[PDB]
This record gives C-alpha cells, sequence and structure tokens, in this order.
C-alpha cells in the first residue's frame, strides 16, 4: 500500500508536469537554446528526434 | 490512526473543492480538476463524495 502510494504519487507529478502540453515536432534544442540573452543551453538538455 | 490523516487530508481537499468549485467560482488556475476546468457538481458516494 505505502508502495502503491508511492506509484500514484509519482504518477500525480507526471501528470502535473504534463498536462495541456503541446510540442514543435521539429524542435531541436541543440539548435534552440537562446531567446533574448537568456541561456537555456543548461536549462534543458537534449530534444527532438535525432 | 495512520490512514485517517489521509482521509483528513482528502476532507481539507473536497472542503476546498466545495467552497471554490461548487460553492463558489474561484479566479484560482489549475485546481479543480485538471486545467481546462468549467464547474463542479457534488453526489453522496459512499464513504466520500463524487
Amino acid at each position: 500500500e505505502v508502495n502503491d502510494l508511492l506509484d500514484i504519487t509519482q504518477l500525480q507529478v507526471a501528470n502535473a508536469l504534463m498536462q495541456g502540453v503541446t510540442l514543435s515536432s521539429n524542435l531541436n534544442t541543440n539548435l534552440h537554446s537562446d531567446v533574448d540573452n537568456i541561456d537555456f543551453k543548461s536549462l534543458l538538455g537534449c530534444l527532438g528526434s535525432q | 490512526l495512520s490512514d485517517i490523516t489521509l482521509i483528513k487530508a482528502g476532507a481539507s481537499r473536497a472542503i476546498e473543492k466545495v467552497n471554490e468549485c461548487v460553492k463558489s467560482q474561484s479566479p484560482r488556475i489549475n485546481f479543480c480538476g485538471n486545467g481546462n476546468h468549467i464547474l463542479s457538481l457534488v453526489q453522496n458516494a459512499p464513504y466520500g463524495l463524487l
């Protein structure tokens, strides 16, 4: 029961992180890691397809 | 005695849901439901609420 509480806790955390987020399919984070002198190279890692 | 704490947490969550979703209309975001939320109703389910 404790481990199932942990499992549904992790799934609530993951659904809070992942509800309502569309994405660009052509998002290449090694090409896109900056917007207006703000450094998103260290913030968000690799993403895309390749 | 440990499970009454989870029932009291669910009681406080349904009290705040009764107050700000059903019994009034809250300007808060991502609390009732999941986001993209409209309103709520209530119904005495066994040993809880629905």
